[PDB]
């Protein structure tokens, strides 16, 4: 039984198999719960969130 | 003058002593089931030009049947190129589609045929639709609101009635073929509009056909063109029996007048059932309009998408239509000599009448008001007006006596061709519940590109002798 | 470039063909018969939520969009005119549509619209060829290019696998085409009838149970013009508020008065029905002539079944009327097919009129309508598309008449059996594994259709193009179709798909969701009442063994 | 006319919305709206709250004088209230035919019932707010009677048993039936 369909190999798996990725999954947490994908042009709103620099100092 | 003013007890005895009505009333079924055993049935042949035939359960046969009561004109889809195509598709495509418009539902086949419609009838894009009777109800609604406009002819078909009741705005009414009534109809609905300085300009629309269903008649678009323009209004053309029919080529009701449709006409709905030999319809426009029925169409956005093969047999009829323009030739020519032999007889005059022009390819015949007040004492502004207060009241039963024998008397003109002469001729069928604007009751006879000359000059002879002797 | 290719079919051996549009069972294990249920009516659905942070984080930025949307209208409709021609008053006529009214689909969906309308090629089979396009501006206009490749489909009308071009219906249909060109001559009251008509009518009539039946051309049309033929200004429709927009055309061209009920609630119905009973017209109080119910078998966006017994006895003791869709229930629910009637064993004879579609199970186009013999002789002669539309084509009836034969048994032994034992199996294993994985799933136990929920508006782009890398086809809806907390993704399922296909699907799906956080159980799904976060070879292992048994399942 | 489908725009001082026929009230609004039934659903209470905190917290960054603050915030939240839901006329979606032209938001919400929860909810915020607000600038006289008055005329007109399919064809004639 032979079929003629790809199979795409999944990563962590036979991908790489054959120290970044803290900062991958605070990108992807940061990114997709917020809106930002239905948005054109506006990545300049990212500018707005300036509040971390505001409250990073202290007395 | 302060004037001085339930228990749960007595609750259940008005819940007991409701006396609902039932489903559907069977009283009047039995006067009314001639119909249904009278139509006529094919046995295991296609719909051609001879046939054989059984009614009323098997109870009678005929064989090698003259046919006149199809719809089919050019008669190119049951030629061997177009069942090549047809039998290809289904081997790589299937039967059906599986799937909405908007889900997966495209088989880049119905792309094409969009194109294709689209540079035939010199317009800018068309909308594919499942069924005919379900286009113009469907279009309609989604371009008007409360508080627009539509002026219709008093003798639009039924689907076009059904649009008006759903579009929910003001409908206005001009005579058959009137100019006068219509450009009168237009200079006060400007004027009234401009006295009371609205702040925006509604929609306005003008509603009409190319070739009318019940009658055989057609429609002065110059006329229109001039008016529409002239007092800013919108054109909506309905193209059922008019297309393939009408032109040197059979683009349409323009090419019959030397006109450009970009601009003469708006609007244009169509069916692929009549002529093309496919099942299922379009509506022609500018891209803007298309745009908004992909998502403002309830019977586009909501229903599976049309399948493959009826798609493609029609596109291989448009090609052949282009390169050779010799079935349109041999219909109008049949067409012209039907009209004639029924026009130019001295011995029907008192009896019936015709209501078509020479450039339909289907022939309406109606009894003189003068015969029908003799024998059946009715008249039809009389008929009109008894229906419509039956209707506004909604009572349960409408039956009406002296209609139901009309209805049998040209049953039995049918009934006597067939017998003695073996030439099946149809009735019209309509139901007079649904109407809203008058009708009455006719004959047909059809014609199409594969008949000869010979054999239907005798078939005519025949029906008028028909005529006379049930008569 | 611009306009859509036309592809010329491959050449591939007939073994390569067939698999690819139905597959072959490896073990007689992956089969399972459905139960009756006798006297046990249906408990109350239980539904779960997610935390509440996801919910306030929807709202802000439906927020964001809502004012953004706005604002940029307001400043480009006022600061410049030359753009927007199409939107404003052009020598004295006024535009197609409104600004206002069409907010919406211009300023939110216009952004993610590369996730409909996705063109295809070929049979919807186990795997659909879709054809490559390149996004410009903002989904503005797209280019093709000469190239087709291959997906795993789970976004088809296709329970039965009977979308196929190699078989008996096949055969049929090119015989049909043979013997009765694709020509109809006009109405069925003119010359349209032949004798295929009562042969499909009387084998309908004969599958469904009742005494007898009409066949349509379009399933729009056969409840778009139904209800005026024995429906007025006197007479009251209570209809669920989840019903189809053909239902809802009808009855508003019918004119009758509506009242609606709350989904799966059967005490406000009561008090309803008792209220319009007392009550009568208004203005007048007189007592209403007559009173029917509408509802629907399967709904599909969220795979639940109707209460039938509990209509059924209102009915009887109000003396009211039923009316029933089996759009999605028929041929592929029930022990043999017959419907949600055979689900609940009630008789055929209680439901007034009954309705069904063809496309969803048996590969074709049309619909159909059931009843008693006074009734079908009474609406034959007061229908309006009998005598004022087209009629159906031959190799439509062919492909349905050979369906319908081969899933009541008389031709080809053996498969109509083992494709519902397939299907019931694949969605049994499929739901049970996507709640041991974490995520919420709705629906009865065995029903094809599987809502995944997905919450935040942004998540909904992400997770398809990411499934369409990986060569999974879905379908995504959102507002205003859906609440606007609740956004999913539906599952349809086959019987042409395989054990190995779902594996594969479930190792991608749980990958993915773990990267983008889409797990969030509350543990009501869970038998035992809690939290379940299990490993994907774990589920692998266990669940075909246990997805059998039914006291793993909360409804 | 055979229909007589018409939108009347009579001009007086004081004039309401009339009351709908049979064909466009007891027929053509029957299914869910889609506009006002999110209202009572799943955490549509605490947001405004939300709203209110990120709102202060959002002016305290920049370093403002209490006063100012609170006086800013409750007017901003005022009045982007009463933007969202007073003002507007209509529906984003064609729902029927365009039936809910002459109607706003609020009177849409749990088909045009008059006293309900959630509008005692709605009409309590407004003014524990102010309550809470006061307390910063009792001294001055001036900003006290503008935080009354914004209050008084905004948040707490409206939304009142009178003034319900109220208007005024002051700043343009508006349309009824
Ligand atoms: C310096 C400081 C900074 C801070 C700040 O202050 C300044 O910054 C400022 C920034 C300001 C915003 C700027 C802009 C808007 C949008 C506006 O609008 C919403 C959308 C519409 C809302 O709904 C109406 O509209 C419905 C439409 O159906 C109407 O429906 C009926 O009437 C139908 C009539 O047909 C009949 O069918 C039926 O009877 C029935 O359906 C009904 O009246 C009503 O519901 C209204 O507007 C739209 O509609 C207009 C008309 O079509 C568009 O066209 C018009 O504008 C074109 C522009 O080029 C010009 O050509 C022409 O004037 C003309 O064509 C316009 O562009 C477009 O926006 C609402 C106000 C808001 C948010 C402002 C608030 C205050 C600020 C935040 C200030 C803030 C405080
Ligand atoms: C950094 C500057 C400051 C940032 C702050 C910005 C302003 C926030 C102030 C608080 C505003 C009041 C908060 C109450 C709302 C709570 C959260 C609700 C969440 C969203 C709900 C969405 C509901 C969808 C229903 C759809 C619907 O039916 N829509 C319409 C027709 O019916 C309504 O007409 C429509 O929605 C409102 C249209 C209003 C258009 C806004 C125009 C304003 C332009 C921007 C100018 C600034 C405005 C703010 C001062
Ligand atoms: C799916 C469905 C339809 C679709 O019918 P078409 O044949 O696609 O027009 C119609 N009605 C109901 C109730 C459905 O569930």
């Amino acid at each position: 039984h032979k079929s003629s369909m790809v199979y795409i190999p999944t990563t962590k798996e036979a991908k790489r198999r054959n120290l970044n990725t803290i900062e991958e999954v605070v990108e992807k947490l940061y990114w997709t719960y917020y809106i930002h994908l239905p948005f054109y042009l506006m990545a300049s709103f990212d500018s707005f969130f300036l509040h971390v620099f505001f409250l990073t100092i202290f007395s | 003058q302060q004037k001085k003013s339930l228990s749960p007890q007595e609750i259940d005895a008005l819940i007991e002593d409701w006396e609902p009505e039932p489903l559907v009333d069977p009283s009047a079924t039995d006067e009314q089931s001639w119909r249904v055993a009278k139509t006529p049935v094919t046995m295991e042949m296609p719909i051609q030009n001879h046939i054989t035939i059984t009614r009323n359960n098997l109870q009678e046969k005929y064989t090698n049947v003259f046919n006149l009561a199809s719809n089919n004109f050019l008669q190119l889809s049951a030629t061997e190129p177009v069942k090549e195509v047809v039998k290809t598709t289904i081997k790589n495509y299937g039967v059906g589609a599986c799937g909405p418009a908007g889900f997966y539902g495209n088989q880049d086949v119905h792309y094409t045929l969009e194109y294709d419609l689209a540079q035939f009838f010199g317009t800018q894009g068309s909308v594919l639709y499942g069924q005919d009777f379900c286009a113009a109800p469907s279009v309609l609604p989604a371009f008007t609101k409360r508080g627009d406009v539509i002026v219709a002819d008093d003798q639009v078909s039924l689907p076009v009635q059904n649009a008006l009741q759903l579009s929910r705005s003001t409908v206005y009414y001009f005579n058959h073929n009137d100019m006068n009534s219509l450009e009168c109809l237009l200079n006060e609905l400007t004027e009234q509009e401009k006295l009371e300085k609205l702040p925006a300009i509604p929609r306005k629309f003008i509603v009409t056909e190319g070739i009318f269903h019940n009658s055989g008649d057609l429609a002065p678009l110059p006329e229109l063109t001039k008016l529409k323009n002239k007092y800013k209004f919108r054109l909506f053309v309905d193209e059922t029996f008019s297309i393939g029919v009408l032109g040197a080529t059979g683009r349409g009701l323009s090419e019959h007048f030397n006109m450009d449709r970009a601009t003469a006409i708006d609007i244009t709905v169509g069916s692929m059932a009549t002529a093309l030999g496919s099942t299922g319809g379009f509506v022609l426009g500018d891209s803007v309009m298309c745009l908004h029925q992909r998502i403002g169409s309830n019977a586009y956005c909501f229903s599976a998408c049309l399948p493959a093969y009826t798609v493609t047999s029609v596109s291989k009829v448009l090609k052949l239509m282009d390169s050779n323009n010799d079935a349109v030739q041999t219909l109008q020519k049949l067409s012209k000599s039907l009209h004639d032999s029924f026009a130019s007889d001295d011995s029907l005059r008192s009896y019936v009448i015709v209501t078509s022009s020479p450039v339909s390819a289907v022939l309406h015949l109606q009894l003189t008001p003068a015969y029908r007040s003799r024998k059946f004492g009715y008249t039809c502004e009389q008929l009109f007006e008894t229906m419509s207060a039956l209707q506004k009241k909604s009572q349960t039963n409408k039956f009406i006596e002296p209609y139901e024998e009309e209805e049998k008397f040209l049953q039995s003109i049918v009934d006597h061709a067939l017998i003695n002469y073996n030439v099946l001729i149809t009735r019209n069928t309509i139901v007079l519940k649904q109407e809203t604007l008058p009708i009455v009751p006719s004959l047909k006879i059809c014609c199409n590109a594969a008949m000869s000359p010979e054999e239907l000059k005798n078939a005519c002879e025949s029906v008028k002798q028909s005529i006379l002797a049930c008569c | 470039y611009t306009r859509v290719p036309l592809c010329e079919p491959e050449e591939l051996p007939d073994d390569i063909q067939k698999e690819n549009e139905y597959g072959t069972l490896d073990s007689p294990g992956h089969l399972y018969q459905v139960k009756s249920r006798h006297g046990k009516p249906l408990p109350e659905p239980v539904v779960d939520t997610p935390p509440y942070y996801i919910s306030l984080l929807t709202y802000l930025n439906y927020l964001i969009l809502i004012i953004l949307g706005h604002v940029h209208d307001f400043l480009g409709m006022t600061f410049q005119k030359n753009k927007h021609l199409d939107l404003l008053e052009h020598d004295g006529l006024a535009p197609w549509f409104s600004n206002f009214e069409s907010f919406y689909v211009r300023r939110i969906k216009m952004r993610i619209d590369d996730c409909f309308s996705r063109p295809t090629t070929g049979v919807p089979g186990r795997f659909i060829r879709c054809i490559d396009r390149i996004s410009h501006n903002i989904n503005e206009y797209f280019t093709y290019s000469g190239a087709v490749y291959p997906c795993m489909n789970l976004s088809s009308y296709n329970y039965l696998g009977f979308a196929q071009s190699k078989g008996q219906c096949t055969d049929a249909a090119l015989e049909s085409v043979d013997k009765y060109s694709i020509q109809s001559g006009g109405p069925r009251a003119q010359i349209g009838t032949t004798d295929l008509h009562i042969k499909a009518e009387k084998l309908v009539a004969r599958f469904i149970g009742k005494e007898d039946a009409l066949v349509f051309s379009m399933g729009y049309g056969t409840n778009a013009n139904l209800f005026n033929a024995f429906l007025d200004k006197k007479c009251l429709v209570i209809s669920d508020e989840l019903n189809h927009t053909s239902i809802r055309t009808g009855v508003r061209l019918s004119g009758a008065a509506v009242r609606t009920f709350k989904h799966g609630d059967m005490v406000g119905l009561e008090k309803l029905i008792r209220e319009q009973i007392v009550l009568g017209q208004p203005k007048t109080n007189r007592p209403w002539k007559k009173i029917l119910i509408c509802a629907e078998g399967l709904f599909s966006m969220e795979g639940t079944l109707c209460n039938l017994p509990k209509l059924v006895e209102l009915k009887k003791k109000y003396k009211c009327y039923l009316f029933i869709d089996e759009a999605h229930s028929i041929g592929a629910m029930g022990p043999t097919g017959r419907g949600v009637c055979e689900i609940f064993g009630v008789d055929p004879k209680d439901v007034d009129i009954l309705m069904g579609t063809f496309t969803k199970s048996f590969g074709a186009a049309g619909g159909y309508i059931a009843a008693d013999q006074w009734i079908i002789d009474r609406l034959r002669l007061d229908l309006t598309t009998v005598s004022y539309s087209e009629s159906m084509p031959a190799p439509v009836l062919a492909q349905t008449i050979s369906s319908l034969q081969t899933i009541s048994g008389e031709i080809c032994p053996g498969q109509g059996t083992e494709r519902l034992q397939r299907i019931a199996f694949n969605s049994r294993y499929l739901r049970l594994a996507l709640q041991r994985l974490g995520f919420i799933v709705y629906g009865v136990a065995d029903s094809p259709v599987i809502p995944l929920l997905l919450y935040c508006p942004s998540k909904m782009p992400a997770f398809s193009r990411m499934m369409l890398q990986r060569r999974i086809a879905v379908v995504v809806v959102a507002y205003p179709a859906t609440p606007l907390i609740e956004s999913r993704v539906r599952f349809c399922m086959s019987a042409s798909l395989t054990k190995e296909d779902i594996d594969y699907l479930l190792r991608h799906v749980s990958e993915v969701g773990d990267k983008l956080n889409l797990k969030s159980n509350s543990g009501k799904s869970s038998y035992d009442g809690k939290r379940q976060r299990w490993d994907i070879e774990e589920v692998i292992r266990r669940t075909p063994e246990d997805c059998k048994d039914d006291k793993y399942f909360v409804n | 006319p055979v229909t007589d489908h018409r939108r009347r725009r009579a001009a007086a001082v004081i004039s309401h919305v009339e009351q709908e026929t049979f064909e466009d009230e007891n027929d053509q609004q029957m299914l869910p709206n889609m506009n006002a039934t999110w209202v009572d659903q799943r955490g549509a209470w605490l947001i405004h709250i939300v709203v209110i905190v990120l709102l202060r917290l959002f002016y305290s960054l920049f370093g403002s004088t209490p006063k100012w603050t609170w006086t800013l915030t409750n007017m901003t939240y005022i009045i982007g209230f009463y933007i969202m839901f007073h003002l507007v006329k209509g529906t984003p979606f064609d729902f029927n035919g365009g039936a809910y032209d002459n109607l706003t938001m609020w009177e849409q919400i749990n088909d045009e019932t008059l006293y309900t929860p959630t509008r005692k909810f709605l009409l309590i915020v407004p003014i524990v707010l102010f309550l809470i607000s006061n307390q910063y600038y009792r001294n001055d006289m001036t900003l006290f009677l503008s935080n009354l008055a914004v209050t008084v005329l905004i948040g707490v007109v409206p939304k009142l048993g009178i003034t319900h399919r109220l208007r005024i064809s002051i700043p343009g004639i508006t349309g009824r039936a």
